[PDB]
């Protein structure tokens, strides 16, 4: 085992921005590594698309139009000519981005009669490349990289005669597949795991339901095959020209779907590009009114088989195709707020899914164990109003940074056991046996009902409900048993391991060194160290395949964001083992290898197209346990079987993925706000907060700037406060069907409209505050800007 | 229907009579997070433990009171609109059919004081929108 | 009535079923969602005596599930309700073929018995 | 002309008052329910001997839905 | 953006009658989630239905 492929799960994300590295993001490949860079630029700007024309005009361009303009007025024009517009086409290398065609029209119809028929030109090609990249969603593509091993020690790196050919394969499965109900795995059987207690199937809180086909009237598997839109391609180190991943629905009326675009440099690294987040239905009478099952849909997402072989020059070859040694490549939808981790992410679920519930107690616990869970949390603020106005824990975090004595939490003596114990309290318990009253026990009736806050369903009942007696546990976030009012699994719990962490930080059972103490001063001091010790970790071959993953949600899964619930298994992988800390004094949650459990066969397997009948249960996945089953595929992953799970099309989960109302208005559960937000900072208030009252523009805050320094010093900051405290409804960033007189706007408006404005959602990024004063906003927000949004 | 009128551009929002129909209130809830003072004797004030509140800077605790008295809720919100609930459609529509049952849930909006509101900004009198959902 | 091969080939899959009214918790509150009634008829009379029960039960409509007589000779004759349905909200509306939350009708069924008491004892 | 039977249904002898009156099975029915119920012997054993209400308690609430 | 439409088509045989075609029945609105609803009245659609002016000029063998 000599050669290996990091990560061994790649990430792509869609996005309407070209697939072009600057004009493009990176998947993380060092955790933590930008929390609070005020320079990030997550959408097409102006300034990158006016840099991308002038080097288009490198060089030889300039003077081709000076000369065709000698050559033009020995006649007195005018305009152009096929020929001549055909030439300056094709000097600036832009036909990747803009269609031919719309280039020469952009000239075509220009008027002219030196240096400066080149502006007129440069101005219209700006706006047509402007027309269509202004304010592009970013796409973040996912760079894959050749380890050599003894266990990996530095990347590969090629010499004269060395070639590194990669293969990719995928396909899109989600029309051919199963409704989304719920989470298969509720009424599964199991010892219980790091990331799911047994509780939740032995006292039959969320039961798993039955799930019928998606696009039920086509029949046959032959014909359903139809309904799997697949592709492939090869780059090699030799060449660097992008290869495009194209396939067609339904399969070989047909549209071309891009699912990808790879790249190969000359190192020998492959980057990978998700598609341009297009969905579309058959027939456009066909509306996507599901937040998961819509018939005649298909969507670009795409999950699938990344593999390659090394070729030295000597003629050693080196194929990369085994389990061990291969990856996977998913895409998922945008990160709208990239600096914003989810509170448990799916890396977490590949951590929990090797730990057996019964051994949690026999875990060890350092403070960088339990840290991530609280500053995690702390920065849900930028996204959700609950975790900025309403989470008793964010607030008594702001109380200790606001006396520099944040590092007590540090504090594993008995003389801060209360200040640990109220903290975790708080918390809800993922044994989900906290706050029930046991209903009929002994009965076919018995039932663990929740005495906290229930999520009622929208078929409402009336009659009087049942007061709560106990109060309601963080976070504050539905989960996967949000379709049974009254089962304690409605409510989002970190996961069996993560409490078990912070069950030990409370008894005092936890080690922390001095020099983390001494940069603790506040949550923000501790985590910009902490970051410093993902940077200089040694293993960038393991931080680059916990970075692909630290990012993407890891519950509630109904279905999720990015990927589903089958990922908490240890079932889908076929390796799954702890390494090491991140440094050797400091955990911060480890560093795994992992790898999927994968098909070998790729496109080509007889289980490419396998299901379960009318419906798939709980029943095919229990037999799936056994690897001789004729249900054992189900974790053998084929190409797009990891994002099959997700809704159809993904801007209807994501159109659903907001806030559940309950009959308290306070506090508002929202599913995943850190991807996809909820309530945000938009561009709109920072321009009112951004100034101190002495900055040097004539428009301060809004105000003019007379106004602006009229008022007391006390005044100004206040305003700044009450404008830093305005949040807005992330759905309202976009028309997603509540503009204009008499609009409906509602829920199922904001699913259809989705599919359109998922582009135009604001999208979260760090920004400074040079002179914040005494007016309490810090130094970093994370301002949300959209068009709508200013 | 006499609420707001959304354009393209998030802000400014309209709305139609705001004076009698609110659109954007003060909730009780909040109200509760800023109308104390740090020096106020209780077990909990301004939403938090005496320890707490105690604890933290008088420039902090004040700020966090403007926070709390910077937070608008949609008038709409102040009772089940038809907007409640998983999967609830929300919308245009369902606000007109339940405001039949519901307009007796609307927040009222009542002045209401502040003792001591030092050096947070937020004035002497208040106007607080009351309802139930609203509460806390 | 019913081929094992249904079952044995998957032609037709159970599916798992939702509680209805599913927002009313616990089951001593559930028996608020059961409308039930009972009564008792002779020969000697054959005075009508309706079966008469509430919805929420002991807003709450009253629901007549049907009426009960007897004759002299000794029949029971029995009526069934009048046919009413309805939410106790006018704005709940009955989408679904089978599940509506918030409604009732006076549909029922149960248990008939008699005692029969001769002239000798 | 398919013949004349005697046949008579399972009852809970105590009516309203059974103490299976109430019965179901948590959030969710499903077949093995259905499968538990055929031992007589089982805590799902109930599905079959009826209580008032028992018979038409599947069908569609309100009828005129399912008439319709 | 930018969609083509067939209004009609037309053809004339070497005795100088017209043939008028109508299009092909193609309606379409600017965006897919714009559903015609109403009887008369949607915005965001067209269609391929058209009227107009019909003209000639005869030029014969002598000027
Ligand atoms: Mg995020
Ligand atoms: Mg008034």
């Amino acid at each position: 085992c000599q050669y290996k492929i990091y990560p061994p799960l790649g990430i792509a994300r869609v996005g309407n921005g070209p697939a072009i590295k600057p004009l493009s993001l990176s998947t993380p490949e060092v955790p933590w590594a930008h929390l609070y860079d005020t320079n990030v630029q997550y959408l097409v700007t102006q300034q990158e698309l006016e840099q991308l024309l002038e080097e288009a005009f490198g060089g030889n361009v300039i003077n081709e139009i000076s000369q065709i303009k000698t050559k033009l007025d020995e006649r007195k024009a005018e305009k152009f000519k096929q020929e001549e517009i055909e030439t300056i086409t094709g000097l600036l290398g832009l036909s990747h981005l803009v269609p031919q065609q719309q280039l020469s029209r952009s000239l075509d119809n220009l008027e002219l009669k030196s240096d400066d028929i080149v502006q007129q030109i440069k101005g219209a090609l700006l706006k047509v490349l402007s027309d269509h990249y202004l304010h592009a969603v970013k796409k973040q593509a996912q760079n894959f990289y050749i380890y050599k091993c003894d266990n990996p020690v530095e990347k590969l790196k090629l010499t004269d005669g060395d070639k590194v050919t990669w293969r990719v394969e995928v396909a899109n499965k989600k029309s051919f597949w199963y409704d989304y109900n719920n989470a298969l795995d509720l009424s599964l059987h199991t010892q219980g795991s790091g990331n799911l207690s047994k509780n939740v199937s032995k006292h039959r809180l969320a039961p798993a339901m039955t799930a019928k086909r998606r696009n039920p009237n086509v029949i046959t598997n032959s014909l359903r095959k139809q309904l799997v839109i697949s592709s492939q391609g090869s780059v090699s180190s030799d060449n660097n020209t992008q290869v495009p991943l194209r396939g067609k629905f339904p399969a070989n009326e047909r549209h071309n779907v891009l699912q990808g675009s790879i790249e190969c440099d000359n190192e020998g690294v492959l980057r990978f590009y998700a598609g341009n987040g297009i969905s579309q239905a058959l027939s456009p009478s066909s509306l996507n009114t599901d937040f998961a099952d819509n018939s005649n849909w298909f969507d670009d997402i795409c999950d699938g088989r990344v593999t390659a072989v090394v070729e030295l020059k000597n003629g050693d070859t080196f194929e990369i195709q085994d389990e061990q040694s291969s990856a996977w490549v998913a895409t998922t939808p945008p990160d709208y707020a990239p600096q914003i981790e989810p509170i448990v992410t799916m890396y977490d679920m590949v951590s929990g899914a090797a730990l057996k519930e019964q051994d949690l107690d026999n875990l060890t616990t350092q403070f960088s164990d339990v840290f991530p869970i609280l500053y995690r949390l702390y920065r849900m603020q930028w996204v959700n109003q609950a975790d900025f106005t309403d989470n008793a824990v964010n607030t008594q975090i702001r109380e200790l940074n606001s006396e520099l004595g944040f590092a007590q939490l540090l504090d594993n003596s008995a003389s801060a056991k209360s200040l640990r114990e109220g903290i975790f309290n708080q918390f809800r318990n993922p044994l989900f046996d906290q706050d029930i009253d046991v209903d009929d026990p002994g009965q076919s009736s018995n039932e663990w009902v929740s005495n906290s806050r229930i999520i009622p369903s929208k078929d409402e009942t009336n009659i009087a409900a049942k007061p709560a007696t106990s109060s309601l546990k963080l976070p504050f976030y539905p989960n996967d048993g949000i379709d049974y009012p009254g089962s304690p699994v409605q409510w989002f719990a970190i996961p069996p391991f993560m409490y078990q962490h912070l069950q030990n930080w409370a008894a005092g059972d936890f080690s922390v060194t001095q020099v983390e103490k001494e940069s603790a001063n506040t949550i923000e001091e501790l985590g910009l160290f902490y970051s410093e010790q993902f940077k200089n970790s040694p293993n960038s071959a393991l931080l680059c395949a916990r970075g692909a993953l630290d990012a993407l949600y890891g519950g509630g899964f109904h279905p999720g964001v990015e990927l589903t619930w089958p990922m908490r298994h240890n079932l889908i992988y076929s390796q799954n083992d702890y390494v090491s800390s991140v440094t050797p004094e400091i955990n911060l949650l480890g560093l795994r290898e992992f790898r999927l459990k994968q098909d070998l066969q790729g496109l080509n397997s007889p289980n490419m197209y396998q299901d379960f009948g009318h419906v798939i249960a709980v029943d095919n996945v229990t037999a799936s346990i056994d690897p001789n089953s004729d249900a054992a595929w189900l974790w053998r992953s084929t190409p797009g079987d990891l994002t099959k799970w997700m809704g159809i099309p993904w801007q209807s989960n994501a159109a659903s993925c907001q806030a559940v109302y309950t009959p308290e208005d306070f506090p508002i559960p929202s599913w995943w706000a850190a991807n996809l937000p909820v309530h945000v900072l938009p561009l709109a208030r920072y321009n009112k907060f951004k100034d101190s009252q002495s900055a040097d523009l004539p428009e301060i805050n809004g105000m003019t700037h007379s106004i602006a320094q009229g008022m007391s010093e006390e005044t100004f900051e206040h305003l700044r406060l009450e404008q830093f405290s305005q949040r807005l409804d992330w759905l309202h960033t976009a028309d997603l069907g509540f503009v204009g007189y008499h609009a409906e706007g509602g829920y199922t408006n904001g699913l259809i409209q989705m599919v359109s404005q998922w582009k135009n959602m604001a999208m979260v990024m760090a920004r400074p505050v040079e002179n914040p004063g005494s007016s309490g906003i810090p130094n970093v927000v994370y301002v949300a800007y959209s068009q709508a949004d200013k | 229907s006499c609420q707001a009128v959304y354009t393209p551009e998030d802000f400014p929002i309209p709305s139609w009579w705001a004076a009698n129909l609110p659109v954007h209130v003060l909730p009780l809830a909040r109200y509760n997070k800023f109308k104390d003072s740090q020096s106020a004797d209780l077990p909990e004030i301004n939403g938090m433990t005496h320890s707490i509140a105690q604890g933290m800077s008088e420039e902090t605790f004040e700020h966090l009171r403007l926070e709390q008295f910077s937070q608008r809720l949609d008038w709409l919100h102040t009772a089940d609109l038809g907007f409640v609930g998983y999967h609830a459609e929300g919308g245009y529509t369902n606000g007109l059919i339940q405001m039949v049952s519901q307009w007796k849930n609307m927040a009222m909006v009542m002045a209401r004081p502040v003792e001591n509101p030092g050096s947070s900004g937020i004035p002497n009198v208040v106007y607080v929108a009351y309802s139930q959902a609203d509460k806390d």
